[PDB]
């Protein structure tokens, strides 16, 4: 087969575009944004309890991260047979690591 | 993380893989304080719920199979489809192990639990007081480092009559031996700190 | 009595409150038949009159908004929402001009993101269809139970926005008696209507530029009325705000992929033109140096996709460059890729002045000033800021659903896209005899559209093979064989799956992965014709030559266990016709074994690894063999078939399948030896230079004596004369299964060929 | 049998013929007094073609006997309009239908 | 008869056994090798014995005169607490009859049909036995053990009530002498009032963790009361009681002193059955065959709260029973609204006939539109 493999210059324009996008997964998959990792837990969680709070008695209002984890604990305790996918859990599990 | 693993009984899907990856990051080094919190909860909830998962999960781990190796050795003979972007899978490594990126972390998680010569996990893993039943992870891990040993020795006979090991005969081989080293590290950390 | 006084009864209101809940419940997940019958019952006018009304008991008329949204909409919203994930785009002149706000001047290149959602999208979406109610029309006896109810969309759009204009002004003014009773009744039912009308895109250009003005200070003023995101709100309307903000994220995403398509057009055009210039420079003209011909190899060799990799690698790479292009077309990427990695999230080292800053700075405030209950809420906003903090992550997870096509074919695809929607609505509804009819024409019209033959990559991106798969599993889900309700549709659909599997190699792989799933619910419902899920299971690997190597044993092991069943059962469904059913059923066995034939060889007597384990596994269960032979009583090598011959011309014995029973017995044993003639060790390439394959050859040769086998090729029934025979008895056409059984097992040698 | 009782007078010379459209701003009722249809709550007049069997038999034999601008009251017997099974959800089976038809324009 | 079973009955009350030593004092002391003892089945309330020829038969508590039972433990083939020897899960004790000196093992005579059919084996006291007994013990002493004696007590108190009730099935009273043996009424009323409290659903103000924990401890016990009957039993009582129609006046020929205590007994069963069905899913599937029976009545002047609630809880969990209504059950419940007034509870039930969890059915989502909707009364 290797001699009849048509040249590139005879392909229809519509088809010669889909191959470009699928092949051009060589500028995102290798580039790194970093960014959301260290600035995430910095602005979120820490410094969450700002001067907005006016008074307290015995306890303290949970900071924004504290709501997040307990939610995963909340859904974990739900009486079910098998855990679902919940890709949202994957998105935050990795960035916490 | 203990609550998340307990919910997933014995299915090694993407759930626990992304969860066990987290647990390594909290308790790297020694981290004595985080170990104390985990022990207190297990003594408080006093349900089994979790050691069933660990015992069942590691029994589903794979070893160095040989029959699957032959399936690669002829599938790799082909180089490209008639005309479709050549072999898209290329490496398609999922066969011999397809788990080393995961099964190497399960044992590391256990080893890091008994770090710093902590003499409560090193005793708790042997027998769970109270509760209803015990699991004894200690004897439950040595059995794995016997089936794997029977696999490498096996692999040796397949190459006993040859003279040079081809490139794909070493890439898979080094994968298995790296796993065996990680298991050996754990066994020491149940004994260190007598 | 007047409706307005039901606010002071508290018992008659409670009954009527549930009444309008029944009407919401009667209009099930698409029931255009009975939906219109409610129109004569409830109204067409006082619903439109309930909007402006202010005196409101609460759980009453405020609940009518949930009935207006149920008898006129979600007949397309429930479908158009599924349409929002794939981003098919055609080659159009309008598409040729799309960028990051190109009326920007200097600063506008790195700023002026543009208001989210203006127009020009060129995406392919089916249009809404509506019909007016008329109960004086002639008695019908086409459209599925009917098309849809109608309504003046023009009046609703203007009225809704004007109504919400009062809400923002009234909320700031404050009062001790809000519309409906307590603030949230004045907000949640009215802006929920706004959200549903927004996804259909009834609003256009000017209209959406005003809904953004409800959060004026930041988003508006591209060139008093405090924004909706300024005041404290209860824990219910905040959820709806998330449902509104969520619609705007993908609008930017839909704008994002179109920009790539715009760049995916002009840059590929010059690339093809410049590559031809590269040809004639090194074409027949050529020069010298010999080895230069070795260097120019991508240009004629390698598949076209391989060429793209070589020519695109160095463009967006760093430092090292190999086989480069002219340093004139390699500059726009370093600008476009720079331009792209300045819009989404990249810093590339007050007033938000951007949606990204607005959402991120706002969601944090909501958590810092409240402990949010209702877990359904907290899951909402946490899915937002993750998207606004990982821009490329969403993009990277969106391209595998994007596809470009050419004009003069959009009309053909438009019919396919609209027709495919009805299948998606079929999954949610339970199977009905009227609905069963609908799909058969639906799938029948799918396989004529001229587009499900040219672009298979679409159909795996839309993935209708996924959706149609659940259609089969629901109907077949049952305790035993008695649950064969709704036949004639599994056959009508399984035929479509087989042809899908015979269009491309990647199509074969994509459905192959469900082989274990398919066989789990395949060997139960046996007895019909045309097709069965077992057939498409067999067709999943017929000529791959590498899929056969990618089996997992357990699949082959479990199908064998099925064959153990048909060696001791009696076929009670076959028995139900009042048939002998002596010891076992050959009908079932002939189907399982036909599958195994396609997993022992792929192309001309090859692949033995799976073949080797088949014989070593099949021997373990001796009951797999028909009890006529390979047993303890007797074997009857030339007698078992002869016994079948005796029953062949015995109409009394038979069953007093659809033809006779002796043919079924002949079909079994002939097919079994056909399996163990191609499950032979190998050709003499291995049998003459090794000692492993000889072990298998000894085994199979020891189970079929040659003395009986040679004699079996004899006694043909008759020939038509004077009046042909019938295909109900033991024929002779299917006796060639014993020819290949001796051609590659014992083989010719001495001079026995004469005998 | 269609009983046409007049309500308001009309022109008296222009009557509908075959193949011709009519606009009719009707409102239908039952014998008990319960309204089941109206074409004035929608503010969209009903338009139909005479002779092509769009409307029921009682409606067109009712609209053919009137003049332009005339408003009459029909009493359609259940034999000529939805006899046995009826229209499910709107009209009960074996029910008498009353129509207050008014022809606005074009015969 | 005694059998063996895998990981199916291991979470069931059938496989629970109680050990009763022969002494009266220090019976709770540590158990040691070489000590005679008896074996009792908890829910059956019977011992195990081999009398003369019938085999290892589960004998009652009246023919167990310390010679037929006579069991003890052997390693291989005291006025105090005593020495603790036998452990949990690894003691590997061997069972042996004392008088006969035999060893217990499985006969396991399996034909072709038995091998592929019932996975059940029979145990016999063979003279030499097999080599694979290794009977080790597991401890289950928790809330479920308390809810084991309850089955025997309630099931032994119910059937005696029906059996006594069944005697006067068709005999009009010879006014004066009411009947023969009397009937218990105060006992059952207290008994039923306990289980409804015992099966009372989890509260609302409790937090998630405590609510979820008890939610697991309620579903199990609801299923545990089905495998030992007690669904047929409560069904059986309704069949016998519901024969007496009208009021206590027709029930007069059963003892007029118990007539005035008729309404509450009829009532109390119904919400008891609702407790056994509400929430749980497996039990709801049982009513598919009995759907016609429950929907039948819907008319007794003292059943209104009971029947509308039991029907409400079986159409909220199982969509299977939802598919077994043809044309007449719908108009029956429709007529209920026509005879018992304007009740929002019934209208809510009709919403259940509509879309189920996710999936919607159209075979019946038109009948209500054509039956309760066209008429405007």
């Amino acid at each position: 087969a290797c001699f009849r493999m048509t040249p590139l210059y005879n392909l229809p324009t519509h088809r010669a575009c889909n191959m470009f996008l699928e092949s051009y997964k060589a500028a995102w998959i290798l580039t790194e944004d970093h960014s959301f990792e260290d600035r995430m837990i910095d602005d979120l969680s820490k410094a969450g309890e700002q001067e907005e709070e006016e008074e307290e008695v015995e306890e303290k209002k949970p900071d924004p991260l504290h709501q997040l984890v307990l939610h995963f604990s909340r859904t974990a305790l739900t009486e079910k047979s098998k855990l679902d996918e919940d890709y949202l859990y994957m998105a935050y599990a990795d960035i916490m690591a | 993380v203990l609550q998340m693993i307990s919910a997933c009984k014995g299915e090694t899907g993407a759930m626990v893989s992304s969860t066990l990856k987290l647990g390594i990051s909290i308790l790297n080094g020694g981290n004595a304080e985080v170990q104390q919190k985990m022990l207190d909860y297990l003594k408080d909830k006093k349900e089994v719920g979790f050691f069933q998962s660990i015992q069942a999960l590691m029994q589903t781990c794979s070893v160095l199979d040989l029959n699957a190796f032959e399936r690669q050795n002829k599938a790799e003979g082909l180089g490209m489809v008639n005309e479709d972007g050549t072999v898209i899978n290329r490496q398609n490594g999922e066969k011999v192990m397809a788990d080393d990126e995961f099964t190497q972390d399960l044992f590391r998680f256990l080893q890091l639990l008994c770090e710093g010569h902590n003499n409560d996990f090193q005793n708790y893993l042997r027998t769970q007081t109270g509760n209803t039943t015990t699991i004894n992870i200690i004897i439950c891990t040595v059995d794995y480092l016997l089936r794997l040993q029977e696999s490498i020795s096996d692999f040796y006979w397949y190459y006993s009559g040859k003279d040079v090991i081809e490139e794909q005969g070493k890439r898979n081989f080094s994968k298995a031996m790296s796993v065996a080293k990680q298991v050996f590290n754990s066994l020491t950390e149940y004994i260190q700190g007598p | 009595m007047d409706i307005l006084e039901l606010s002071e009864r508290l018992d008659l209101q409670r009954f009527h409150s549930h009444t309008l809940r029944l009407y919401r419940a009667v209009c099930a997940l698409g029931n255009n038949r009975v939906a219109h019958a409610l129109c004569s019952h409830v109204d067409q006018a006082q619903l439109l009159h309930a909007l402006e009304d202010a005196h409101l008991p609460g759980p009453l008329r405020a609940g009518y908004y949930d009935l207006l949204i149920s008898i006129h909409l979600e007949s397309a919203c429930r479908s158009r929402r599924s349409m929002l994930s794939e981003y098919i785009v055609p080659l159009t002149p309008e598409t040729r001009a799309i960028t990051l706000f190109p009326p920007g001047r200097k600063g506008g290149n790195a700023r002026r993101h543009g208001l989210p959602g203006v127009g020009v999208t060129t995406s392919l979406r089916p249009p809404h269809h509506f019909s007016p109610p008329c109960f004086v029309a002639a008695l019908p006896a086409e459209a599925p139970a009917r098309l849809s109810p109608a309504i003046p969309l023009e009046a609703l759009r203007d009225k809704a926005l004007r109504m919400l204009g009062e809400a923002v002004r009234d909320g700031g003014q404050h009062a001790r008696d809000p519309v409906g009773g307590s603030v949230e009744f004045q907000f949640v039912p009215v802006l929920k209507l706004v959200s549903t009308l927004l996804v259909m895109g009834i609003f256009g250009d000017e209209d959406v530029k005003q809904i953004l003005k409800m959060i004026e200070p930041e988003v508006f003023t591209e060139e008093l009325e405090e924004g909706l995101l300024q005041m404290k709100l209860p824990e219910s309307v905040k959820l709806q705000m998330c449902n509104l903000l969520e619609y705007f994220c993908d609008q930017e995403l839909q704008h994002r992929v179109e920009s790539l398509a715009a760049f995916a057009e002009r840059y590929v055009d010059k690339l093809q033109a410049n590559q031809r210039s590269r040809y004639a420079l090194l074409m027949r003209a050529f020069t010298m140096s010999a080895a230069e011909t070795a260097r120019r190899t991508r240009e004629f060799r390698s598949p076209p996709q391989e060429q793209i990799n070589m020519l695109l690698h160095f463009k967006d790479e760093a430092d090292e460059e190999d086989c480069p292009l002219p340093e004139d077309i390699r500059q726009d990427l370093q600008d476009f890729h720079q331009d792209l990695l300045a819009h989404c999230g990249i810093q590339l080292e007050k007033k938000p002045q951007s949606l990204q800053e607005l959402v991120s700075h706002m969601v944090v405030r909501w958590a810092q000033e409240d402990y949010v209950q209702s877990p359904e809420l907290v899951r909402a906003m946490f899915s937002l800021l993750h998207r606004q903090y990982d821009g490329l992550g969403e993009l990277l997870r969106a391209l595998p659903r994007a596809y470009t096509i050419s004009p003069s074919s959009v009309e053909d695809t438009m019919s396919l896209l609209e027709c495919l929607g009805q299948i998606r609505s079929l999954l949610i509804v339970q199977m009905g005899p009227q609905e069963e009819n609908l799909m058969i024409q639906s799938i029948g019209n799918i396989m004529n559209n001229k587009v499900f033959y040219q672009h298979p990559n679409l159909m795996r991106a839309l993935g209708m093979h996924e959706t149609v798969m659940e259609v089969m599993v629901n109907v077949l889900g049952g305790g035993e064989t008695k649950e064969i309700r709704f036949p004639k549709m599994v056959t009508s659909c399984c035929r479509f799956l087989c042809y899908f599997c015979r269009i491309s190699r990647q199509n074969q792989r994509s459905m192959f992965d469900h082989l274990s799933y398919l066989l789990e619910n395949s060997g139960i419902g046996l007895g019909m014709q045309g097709s069965t899920p077992l057939d498409v299971a067999a067709a999943s690997v017929i000529d791959n030559n590498e899929l056969a190597l990618a089996l997992q044993e357990q699949d082959l092991e479990k199908v064998v266990s099925y064959l153990a069943g048909c060696g001791l059962q009696s076929c009670p469904m076959l028995l139900a016709k009042g048939y002998p059913d002596i010891g076992w059923n050959p009908c079932g066995g002939e189907r399982y074994l036909d599958f195994l034939r396609f997993a022992v060889f792929v192309n001309g007597e090859s692949v033995e690894e799976n073949a080797n384990v088949v014989v070593r596994l099949l021997i373990r269960k001796p009951e797999c063999f028909g009890p006529a032979l390979r047993g303890e009583g007797g074997s009857g090598l030339l007698a078992a078939i002869e016994e079948a011959i005796r029953i062949s011309e015995d109409p009394a014995r038979d069953g007093p399948n659809r033809v006779h029973l002796g043919h079924a017995i002949m079909s079994f044993y002939a097919a079994l030896i056909d399996l163990l003639g191609r499950c032979a060790p190998e050709m003499h390439l291995i049998q003459a230079g090794k000692g492993e394959a000889l072990r298998i050859r000894a085994i199979l040769r020891s189970l079929v004596p040659l003395d009986d086998l040679v004699g079996i090729i004899s006694l043909p029934l008759q020939i038509p004369t004077l009046q042909p025979k019938m295909s109900a008895s033991f024929v002779p056409d299917h006796k060639a299964s014993m020819v290949l059984f001796l051609d590659r097992v014992y083989g010719i040698e001495n001079q026995d060929f004469l005998l | 049998g269609v009983e046409i009782e007049t309500i308001s007078p009309g022109d008296g010379r222009t009557f509908p013929k075959k193949g011709q459209t009519c606009v009719v701003h009707y409102t239908g009722m039952l014998q008990n007094g319960k309204k089941f249809d109206s074409s004035r709550d929608r503010n969209k007049p009903f338009k139909f073609r005479i002779g092509k069997q769009e409307v029921i038999k009682g409606f067109e034999e009712g609209a053919a006997q009137m003049s332009l601008g005339q408003r009459a009251k029909l009493t359609c017997t259940p034999d000529v309009a939805y006899g046995a099974t009826g229209h499910p959800g709107v009209i009960p089976p074996n029910a008498t239908l009353i129509f207050d038809v008014e022809l606005l324009n074009l015969e | 008869l005694v059998y063996y079973e895998g990981g199916a009955v291991c979470t069931h009350a059938r496989s629970l056994w109680r050990l009763e030593p022969l002494r009266i004092s220090w019976s709770g002391s540590h158990l040691r090798w070489g000590q005679p003892l008896r074996i009792r089945h908890v829910t059956t309330g019977r011992y195990l014995a081999l009398t003369e020829d019938q085999g290892l038969v589960v004998v009652d508590a009246c023919k167990a005169h310390t010679k037929a039972t006579s069991f003890c433990f052997r390693v291989s083939k005291v006025e105090g607490m005593g020495p603790p020897e036998i452990k949990y899960g690894e003691s590997l004790c061997f069972v042996q009859h004392v008088a006969s000196g035999l060893w217990l093992t499985y006969a396991a005579p399996d034909p072709k049909a038995l091998r592929l059919g019932v996975l059940k084996k029979k145990a016999i006291l063979h003279q030499e036995g097999h080599m694979d007994d290794a009977l080790f013990l597991t401890r289950c002493q928790q809330e479920e053990s308390q809810a084991a004696r309850m089955i025997h007590s309630t099931a032994g108190l119910y059937n005696q009530f029906i059996k006594g009730l069944d005697s006067f099935s068709g005999k009009p009273r010879g006014s004066g002498p009411p009947a023969g043996p009397a009937l218990p009424i105060e006992a059952v009323i207290l008994s039923l009032q306990d289980l409804i409290g015992y099966f009372e659903p989890p509260s609302e103000e409790l937090q998630h963790e405590e609510k979820q924990s008890k939610l697991r401890s309620l579903r199990n016990r609801q299923s545990l009361f089905q495998e030992e009957g007690m669904l047929s039993l409560v069904l059986n009582c309704i069949d016998r009681l519901n024969v007496y129609t009208t009021a206590a006046h027709f029930a007069e020929y059963a003892g007029e002193e118990a007539a005035e205590s008729w309404k509450e007994i009829v009532n109390l069963l119904y919400e008891l059955l609702a407790s056994l069905i509400r929430g749980n899913r497996a039990n709801c599937a049982l009513f598919s065959t009995n759907l016609d029976w429950v929907v039948s009545k819907l008319d007794r002047l003292e059943a209104s709260s009971g029947i509308l609630e039991v029907l409400y809880c079986v159409l909220i969990e199982s969509p299977e029973v939802l598919n077994i209504i043809q044309e007449n059950h719908i108009k029956s419940i429709i007529s209920l609204l026509d005879k018992h007034g304007r009740n929002h509870k019934v209208l809510d039930v009709l919403c259940s006939l509509c879309v189920c969890n996710g999936v919607a059915v159209r075979s019946n989502q038109d009948l209500i539109t054509e039956n309760l909707l066209p008429g405007r009364e």
